[PDB]
RNA sequence: CUCGA
DNA sequence: GCATCCGTGAGTCGAGG
DNA sequence: CGTGTCAGTAGTGTCACGGATGC
């Protein structure tokens, strides 16, 4: 049916990074304000994307306590945002 | 060329039909010509650049 | 020859470029803002810069 | 000339088979993309037709080189192959182009870089910038030469971050996000702001065609209500602008630098002699002469 | 009086010249032309009093035309008759409002002849829904009103050029054949004195290889061309000889690649040029030549096919014209003379209407059929065929979808004001399929050409790159169902005018002298002059007898469009400026309220009627009620009926058409006079505009060059205010994920946003919304392996599950605001038939009271316009003796360059008419005012006037009247006799130093505001090809910083701001994104880095087998983040 | 990637160039799938030869998730990396 | 395609 | 050795379809 | 899977200028 090189299409956009560039700064002031243990550990389960033993195994801790690091910094995260205004 | 026939009449007086008539033939085409001629300047212009 | 295929006959000029194997040294106001970088007059040269 | 081409392949060390392929690049989707329609149906670009054009030929005369057809079969195969591959490089250079749904000539991938449409002129040496504008433009005798007069609304938008920024230090918003969404929804407070921001930071008016470099100028903003860009009466002449409809773009200079730049080398006031004739420019020309 | 035939408003005109012939339908040409098509009663009758001897629809003639089918035996044969409609599927606003086509389902009559079985079976066949015509003159394909433009291409006939060659110097000739359809036929005597023939584009053969071809000795060829010297040596110079000879080299040059008989070529060479099966020339192609060539010119048009005689008598044509000669005649025919046809001349120029450019729409679309149906006879049996079987109506109806849905002539009809829309469907238009290419059309083709006199309009035309290719019809011209434009004149007897009117073509009108219409007319109708100004042919002027006087014109404005018509004092003015005048008063915006012009031309009355946006009453009548919703009327016969007014409907370009009604309960209303008037209507006349109180000075700098002061009081007594309507629109679709719902529920949306949303997520009736606010509440469910790292984490610091929909809502554009007028609703689940793959489809119509801003372009009728520079307050302005403050204050200097001095005579008969003038009756009628009528000696205040074009208001008798202006309230004259008054300073108080020329102009407000054409952008969407900026406000894009613009900036020496444009503010994917961070934190601005555009440009390269690589200082290549595998 | 270099250098392709540039061959003629949108193998939208449509999303649906940064899986033949490269990886038609 | 400078 | 014919180029910006 | 009474183009009003192409 179409053509893009014919006219009457229209061409494909890609919206602005605004939202994603502000929330990134805004998670990177709060990951500055937690401990080296729960930052590293964030930043392997979202960053990374691993799984919940892939961290267990690399930092030489036990499973359930990556998974306590990984409950509390999120909290801790929470109150930084909500702190500083971060909409719900 | 010129025609050979000139419009007397001046605007404050009011030309008449055949007047106007022969007066639209260079407005129209005074203005057909300047669309190319300024084509042709850009083009001297960009090609100076 | 960057700033020559951006003037006129791009296939023309495109196609001694490979022939030649011309290489282009990018020290020129048309290539320098092509690539982004700034250009070699006014406050872009290294006297200024 | 004959030796003018056959001295390039003796000493550049470049074998001249390289006129004769036999294999073609395929350049990547993105560049020839295919876009989905509202109604259902979809839109590719010319060169997926010219290069599955090619690919059908290619792999008929496969068919043909293994089934052992005759002669005159796979030599009018090869003959389509070639005139395939001439239309994926250049359709149109050689006899009638390829034509599309309509007796429309497809676009070949050398299309890309011809003329006023090509990748050079359309996106190379001119571009679309951010941190812009465009809007009427009326004149303003109270302004002073080195001064403009741009709406609030442009001014705005055009100083957003700048805006979001002093928002979230005078804490008239708890964090950048929300100084955001206070700038989108045109809370009172950024008008107080936005007059903090725009202090003594030029910006730049242009009206098509530039002829001359007067083409563009730097003014200093002066935050006016209404939807008009008002412009200085003496600055006409270097624009020639009119005020019959006309429009004039504005950027914005965000570096330290081009500041500067606008400040000192583009400024309106800085540049009251043309500098073609040596004579000056922005002096009184219409009412202003005649009321001297 | 003006006009007394409709009951208007009585409008006064300054004419002394009567009108012979009252304007036409000024909607004929794009009636006549469809009522032709379908053969409406209407047409037939039209025809039936015009003489014609049976006579065959557009329809009838292509069902004849095609009739009979029959294969190569001739034992089945197929034949169609009798088409007929049956009435139409849904009104005319049905389809506007549920976006389908307005139509009417054809119903022929077909039946199947068998020679070898001796039956046959006839029944009705269904052909398919044909789009019909509006009454209006448009049509509506997708619920939008279209325009049908009709266009001009070039006659079928033969046709002679005299060129001049470039490398000899010598004069040469050329003759083209051009068909109704079919191939083309192009004879040339190039520079070497020889005869050669172009044969459909192929290759030139000598001139005497066609006629060898044909039967003809070598021997007849020496006694036709003996004359000639060079067609003997083209005779001798021929290559080839023997008439089966020449037939295969045609054969062989026609059609190569194919093994040439004696007969296939005998086959072809009479199927392409003598077979009415690939060749046609027209009705009017066989008389344009049985005329060119003086043959045949008493026989009755029978022969609709291209003959060997004409052949001959074409190449004899030619070999004449080339040595001088001046005279032919056909050996048995009239005589002729030798020349070369203009091919711009309106008589070889040829328009087609709506009409024939869907006739053969529908005659492709036949034709593809007839090949279905010639198939389907030899492939079933020859006994269960019916005419349903052989039908395949496929074709048929997607070549008129075709048509009307993509076709330079099918347009987006213009609807800014009444006015626009019924110029749009007048429109001539050059380009289009048959025509020409706008990058094959010289200087020659756009300006005026002497024929078009009374034909169309030299003043109305776009000044883009459009001019010359798009005309106006002008107003008493029309159609002959030939195609050529005819315009009526007064026939002259012996130097006596008659009131006897005929219609001439172009060159019927060449064929005599006509003089011009403001001619000294005795009583009984002899030239006062001996010597009067005439026109000739060749576009020649020049005093003649008054016993040569064949005819003359109708009326003065006969020549002009019916916007041009509209310009008072267009004789005082420039053709310049009035072709502006005319092309803005189509951008004149549709008012609150409308005003009528004091100062007018008497065309706004029938202008306004015949576009069709007012209601008229079709019968007599009384009004038994009467409400804002609709007007009822009483027939004498006891009929009732009833016109429903449309109400705040927006139109094709966002302006508001909104009917109005003007009778009130119990009024007796003629028949065809106005009940209701609509946008930019006053009491049935043309109100584009307002009369505003104008002081021509210059005002301390703010009406500046073109700048415009205006009077606050136009603002808070909304005469410039105007409504808008836009439309908004989106879908719930089914995703690969789900499906879009339109609910309220929207994820991390306050309850305070969404309060103007009803229960579903739609807004409310009535709220108003600003930019950026909610219309409709759509939610897409997005995949999880769709989520950004930061967004997942932000997820989990939430705690907000069951999230898996995005916001995609329908917003209020920037720039956007206004009340929620309509609400209309489509869905899937309810029966309304939706586009595949939809669920749901709402309408949000959004309307704004605009009042006159500062930018807003205002504009008069002489090509006055200009931007409003100051809303002074009321105060502020020069205000008269009487504190009366003027509402415009137009500088001065912008009047005598542009030659446009209409304006200042408007401005002093604008005041005459606002405040009334008294003619000292006194010691008899002075000297000034003899010739004007007896009803101009006295007028009343806020009279309404007619200023005829090239008639109307001469300027002794306006200066007359400036000294007799009537007294205001308190009995003293304002205005001075030189039009001046005295006005006083309302910022200082002091009256100015002079006399100020004082009066009343109308100007009109365009469709150019500010609050459209104000854009700006910090960031948004980017093209995602290119990686820079969108284009257009409409997709909230950036400016272009173009090539000339880069050329400013390295003449500066700005290096910095040219690599900051180019660069980080544009398509810099990684250094945009940390330019915003640096903005937002307070840093500096980083380093630009490398376009992704000049990424592209390699990436491209490379796939022309070119190896392109950077190198650094030290020669190595390197690469931009990527590798290469094999 | 800074931006001073200062020769560009243009030349004819080998056509073991091509094959150099080219992460595979475009053998089939078809484009997409026109229900499930997912382009056929070895077509001119391989995701094997140009690259992932999603980001981190393979052809068969076995690696989706970021974990599996840089698997040449097995079953399909597609690499998991963002959708930028299908901006610059090449194919290439080999000619008979 | 159509219009604005 | 020269007339022919092919290929090249033909202002900038903006708005709605 | 196989196919078979002839089965016949689209589109047609730019131009200046230089130099390789061609009888
Ligand atoms: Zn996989």
């Amino acid at each position: 049916v179409g053509s893009t090189d014919q006219s009457g299409t229209p061409e494909q956009s890609t919206p602005d990074e605004v939202n994603a560039a502000l929330d990134r700064l805004l998670i990177a002031d709060a990951l500055a304000q937690l401990s080296a243990e729960h930052r590293a550990v964030i930043q392997r389960s979202y960053y990374r994307g691993w799984s919940t033993a892939q961290i267990a195994t690399d930092l030489g801790i036990a499973e359930g306590t990556v998974k306590s690091r990984l409950h509390y910094a999120v909290r801790a995260l929470r109150l930084t945002l909500q702190e500083l205004g971060v909409t719900r | 060329e010129f025609i050979p026939r000139p419009v007397k009449s001046s605007f404050r007086e009011g030309l008449t039909v055949l007047e106007y008539f022969i007066n639209t033939h260079g407005a129209r085409k005074g203005l057909a010509d300047t669309a190319l001629r300024t084509a042709d300047s850009g083009y001297l212009t960009r090609r100076l650049v | 020859w960057l700033s020559a295929a951006s003037f006129q006959e791009t296939t023309r000029v495109l196609t001694d470029a490979a022939i030649n194997c011309r290489s282009d040294k990018l020290n020129g106001l048309k290539e320098n803002v092509i690539i982004g970088k700034l250009i070699p007059a006014g406050t872009g040269i290294n006297r200024y810069r | 000339k004959r030796l003018k081409v056959v001295a390039a392949f003796q000493q550049s060390g470049n074998s001249p088979m390289g006129m004769v392929l036999d294999a073609v690049p395929v350049i990547p989707p993105e560049l020839r993309p295919m876009v989905q329609l509202d109604g259902g149906r979809f839109a590719t670009s010319d060169l997926n037709d010219l290069y599955r054009r090619v690919i059908n030929r290619n792999n008929r005369l496969k068919r043909l080189i293994d089934l052992g057809a005759p002669e005159i079969i796979v030599n009018n195969e090869k003959r389509m192959l070639q005139e395939s591959v001439d239309a994926l490089f250049d359709n149109g250079r050689r006899g009638r182009p390829v034509t599309g749904p309509g007796n429309r000539p497809l676009k070949s991938l050398s299309d890309l870089l011809k003329g006023k449409q090509g990748r050079f002129r359309q996106n190379l040496l001119g571009k679309r910038v951010d941190y812009s504008g465009r809007s009427v433009i009326v004149v303003g005798p109270q302004l002073k030469l080195h001064q403009c007069g741009l709406p609030k609304l442009m001014a705005l938008e055009l100083f957003k971050p700048f805006v979001m920024k002093r928002l979230v230090d005078l804490n008239h918003a708890q964090n950048i996000k929300s100084a955001k969404r206070m700038v989108e929804r045109q809370r009172p407070q950024v008008w107080d702001v936005l007059e903090e921001v725009i202090a003594e930071h030029p910006v730049l008016l242009n009206r098509a065609p530039t002829l001359h470099r007067l083409g563009i100028q730097a003014f200093e903003p002066m935050l006016v209500e209404g939807k008009a860009i008002q412009l200085h009466p003496l600055v006409c002449e270097a624009f020639n602008a009119d005020f019959d409809g006309d429009q004039m773009a504005v950027h914005l200079p965000l570096s330290a630098e081009a500041q500067a730049e606008a400040r000192i080398l583009m400024l309106s006031s800085n540049n009251i002699l043309s500098p073609a004739s040596g004579r000056p420019l922005a002096m009184p020309r219409l009412d202003m002469v005649t009321g001297l | 009086s003006n006009n007394s035939v409709p009951g208007a408003p009585n409008r006064v005109s300054f004419a002394k010249l009567r009108e012979p012939l009252e304007v036409p339908g000024l909607l004929d040409v794009q009636t006549d032309s469809f009522e032709w098509l379908i053969g409406s009663p209407r047409w037939r009758e039209s025809a039936a009093e015009r003489g014609d001897v049976n006579p065959v629809g557009g329809l009838e003639e292509v069902l004849y035309e095609l009739s009979p089918i029959e294969d190569f035996s001739g034992s089945m044969s197929l034949s169609f008759s009798d088409p007929r409609f049956d009435d139409v599927k849904a009104p005319v606003d049905e389809c506007k409002d549920k976006d389908m086509t307005y139509a009417a389902p054809l119903f022929v009559t077909a039946e199947f002849i068998n020679n070898n079985t001796g039956e046959i079976k006839s029944q009705t066949v269904f052909m398919g829904d044909f789009p019909m015509m509006t009454e209006k003159g448009t049509f509506i394909i997708n619920g939008t009103e279209r325009v049908v433009v009709s266009q001009l291409v070039r006659s079928p006939g033969v046709y002679f050029d005299e060129t001049i060659d470039k490398s000899t110097d010598k004069t040469l000739h050329s003759v083209k054949v051009i068909p109704s359809r079919g191939a083309w036929l192009e004879f040339d005597v190039d520079k070497r004195d020889t005869v050669g023939v172009r044969i459909d584009r192929k290759r030139r053969q000598p001139v005497t290889v066609l006629l060898k071809a044909l039967g003809w000795t070598s021997e007849q060829i020496v006694e036709r061309f003996g004359f000639s010297e060079i067609m003997r040596s083209t005779l001798e110079k021929d290559n080839t000889v023997g008439t089966d000879e020449a037939l295969l080299d045609i054969y062989r040059k026609l059609r190569p690649g194919e093994p040439p008989t004696k007969e296939s070529a005998q086959t072809l060479l009479e199927n392409l040029f003598f077979k009415e099966k690939r060749y046609d020339l027209a009705r009017v192609g066989r008389y344009k030549v049985n005329k060119k060539l003086g043959l045949h010119v008493g026989e009755p048009i029978t022969s609709s096919t291209l003959t060997e005689e004409d052949v001959v008598a074409t190449i004899e044509y030619l070999v004449r014209l080339h040595e001088g000669q001046t005279t032919m005649t056909v050996p048995g025919g009239v005589e002729v003379p030798v020349e070369t046809d203009d091919i711009d001349h309106f008589g070889n120029r040829r328009l087609r209407t709506v009409g024939e450019l869907i006739q053969n729409q529908i005659r492709v679309g036949m034709s593809r059929m007839e090949r279905v149906v010639r198939e389907r006879m030899t492939t079933q049996d020859v006994e269960a065929i019916t005419p349903q079987t052989l039908i395949n109506i496929r074709p048929v109806v997607a070549a008129i979808k075709e048509f009307f849905g993509t076709s330079q002539l099918s347009q987006f009809m213009d609807q800014n004001n009444p006015l626009s829309g019924l110029t749009h469907k007048r429109r001539l238009s050059a380009l289009g399929p048959g025509g020409l290419s706008r990058e094959r059309a010289g200087l020659e083709v756009r300006d005026v050409h002497p024929s078009h006199y009374g034909r169309m309009c030299p003043i109305e035309t776009p000044e883009g790159p459009n001019i010359g290719l798009i005309g106006s019809l002008s107003v008493y011209a029309r159609v002959n169902p030939f195609g050529f434009i005819e315009t009526p004149y007064r026939k002259v007897v012996d130097g006596v005018v008659s009131d006897e009117i005929v219609y001439l073509t172009a060159d019927e009108e060449d064929r005599h002298v006509v003089a011009q219409a403001n001619s000294p007319i005795d009583a009984d109708g002899r030239f006062v002059e001996p010597r009067v100004l005439v026109r000739r042919k060749a576009g020649e002027v020049e005093y003649v007898p008054s016993s040569e006087v064949d005819y003359m014109d109708v009326s003065p404005r006969q020549m002009v469009s019916v916007a041009t018509a509209m310009i008072p004092f267009l004789e005082h003015d420039d053709a310049n400026r009035a072709l502006m005048g005319a092309n803005m008063q189509r951008q004149a915006v549709p008012l609150v309220r409308s005003e009528a012009p004091l100062v007018g031309t008497g065309m706004e009355l029938r202008a306004a009627i015949d576009a069709g946006d007012v209601v008229v009453a079709e019968e007599s009548g009384v009004i038994e009620e009467v409400s804002a919703d609709y007007i009822t009327v009483m027939h004498d016969n006891g009929t009732r009926r009833t016109y429903r007014m449309r109400k705040f409907a927006r139109s094709n370009h966002g302006t508001c058409a909104n009917q109005c009604p003007i009778v009130d309960a119990g009024d007796r209303v003629e028949a065809g006079q106005v009940i209701a008037d609509g946008p930019c209507t006053d009491d049935g006349e043309m109100a584009l505009g307002k009369n505003l109180l104008v002081a021509i000075m210059p005002w301390e700098g703010h009406n500046y060059e073109d700048a415009i002061i205006l009077s606050n009081r136009l603002v808070e007594e909304d005469v410039l205010t105007s409504i808008h309507i836009e439309e908004h629109e989106i879908d719930a679709r089914d995703t690969k994920l789900g499906a879009e719902e339109i609910t309220r529920d929207i994820p991390n949306i306050s309850d305070e946003v969404l309060a103007d949303l009803d229960e579903r997520g739609i807004v409310r009736i009535g709220a108003e919304v600003r930019d950026g606010d909610i219309l409709v509440g759509k939610v897409t469910p997005k995949g999880e392996t769709e989520l950004t790292p930061e967004e997942r984490l932000l997820r989990a610091i939430f705690g907000e599950k069951a999230r898996e929909v995005r916001d995609t809502s329908l917003k209020v554009p920037h720039g956007e605001s206004g009340k929620v007028i309509g609400i209309r609703v489509f869905s899937r689940e309810d029966e309304d038939e939706l586009p595949a793959g939809v669920n749901e489809l709402v309408r949000v119509y959004v309307a704004q009271k605009r009042k006159i801003s500062d930018g807003d372009k205002l504009a008069g009728r002489h090509g006055n316009k200009g931007v409003i520079g100051k809303i002074l307050p009321v105060e502020d302005m020069p205000f008269l003796a009487d504190g009366t403050p003027v509402d415009i204050i137009l500088n001065t200097h912008g009047v005598p360059r542009r030659m446009n001095i209409g304006q200042i005579l408007e401005t002093h008969l604008g005041w005459c008419a606002h405040s009334g003038w008294k003619v000292d009756a006194a010691k008899g009628v002075p000297d000034w005012a003899a010739r004007l009528p007896d009803e101009l000696l006295e007028a009343q205040p806020n009279a309404i006037v007619s200023t005829p074009v090239f008639d109307g208001a001469q300027e002794a008798e306006l200066q007359g009247l400036l000294s007799c202006t009537l007294p205001n309230r308190d009995g003293d004259v304002l205005v001075d006799a030189d039009g001046k008054a005295m006005l006083f300073d309302g910022r200082s108080g002091e009256p100015f130093p002079y006399p100020v020329t004082v009066g009343y102009m109308y100007i009109m407000k365009l469709h150019h505001l500010v609050d459209d054409k104000i854009h700006a952008r910090s960031t948004g969407p980017y093209s995602m090809i290119t990686q820079q900026p969108l284009g257009g406000k409409a997709q909230f894009g950036g400016q272009r910083f173009g090539e000339m613009e880069c050329w400013a900036m390295q003449a500066y020496g700005a290096a910095y701001t040219l690599q900051e444009l180019l660069t980080i503010k544009s398509d810099d994917t990684v250094g945009r994104v940390k330019v915003y961070e640096a903005i937002v934190k307070g840093e500096n601005i980083p380093e630009p880095g490398i376009p992704e555009s000049f990424k592209v440009l390699l990436k491209e390269l490379q796939s022309l087998c070119l190896n392109v690589e950077v190198l650094s200082s030290d020669g190595a290549a390197i690469e931009l983040r990527e590798g290469e595998d094999e | 990637d800074v931006n001073f270099f200062d020769e560009l250098r243009i030349g004819l392709a080998t056509a073991e160039d091509i094959r150099q540039w080219s992460y595979g061959e475009v053998k089939k003629p078809e484009t997409i799938n026109y229900r499930t949108l997912k382009p056929e193998k070895d077509g001119l939208f391989c995701e094997k030869i140009f690259g992932p449509t999603r980001d981190w999303e393979c052809y068969c649906g076995k690696y989706k998730r970021v974990r599996f940064k840089g698997i040449i899986c097995e079953r399909c033949g597609v690499e998991v990396t963002r959708a930028k490269v299908r901006r610059e990886r090449m194919g290439h038609i080999e000619l008979a």
